[PDB]
Order: structure tokens, then sequence, then C-alpha cells
């Protein structure tokens, strides 16, 4: 039916948006730690290349 | 619906209107002699003997 229906939809919507901020914070992490490498690569090329 | 009056309608976790609208794999009806007063004792879950 469709009010049980609804109340269905809004629990997979909470569970979908908290999956996707985990999923964001992750792509948030692995940006911060490639201006770290970048920051390394560019010390590296002009040390040793 | 037609043939025999319906003193009590309850259908759980299903709509009817759903139920026509959609086939389902196999359909059961359970023939049982009923009294029509102890409504309260039968039920899907109930604690009624």
């Amino acid at each position: 039916d469709v009010l049980e229906q609804d109340a269905q939809i809004d629990r997979l919507i909470n569970g979908r948006l908290t999956t996707l901020n985990a999923f964001v914070a992750q792509q948030l992490v692995r940006s911060e730690s490639a201006a770290l490498s970048a920051q390394l690569a560019k010390d590296k090329v002009n040390e040793c290349v | 619906l037609s043939l025999f009056s319906v003193n009590d309608f309850t259908c759980s976790q299903i709509s009817p209107a759903a139920i026509a609208s959609n086939c389902y794999s196999s359909l059961i009806l359970d023939y049982f002699s009923y009294p029509l007063s102890m409504k309260s004792d039968l039920s899907v879950s109930s604690a009624g003997p």
C-alpha cells in the first residue's frame, strides 16, 4: 500500500544518504593524501631527477 | 466476496488492490469452521486460545 511504501522509502533514503556521506568522507581523505603525495613528488623530481 | 457476505475483511503485509494488480505465484485458501463471536481469539498473531 502507498502509505506503508512511503515509510519504506524514508528509511531507504536515510540509508542511502549515510552511505554517500561515508563515500564522500573517504574521497576527502584521499584528496588530502593526494595533496601530500603531490608535494612529495615535486620535491622528489627537483631533488633527484 | 459476492458469494459469501464478509463479516470481517483484514489483509496483513499486503494490499487487496495490489494482489489483483500483480500476478502471484500461488494462492492458498484455508477452510475452517469458526464462530462469528470470537473475533479476538483468531488473528495472524494473538494470545487467544
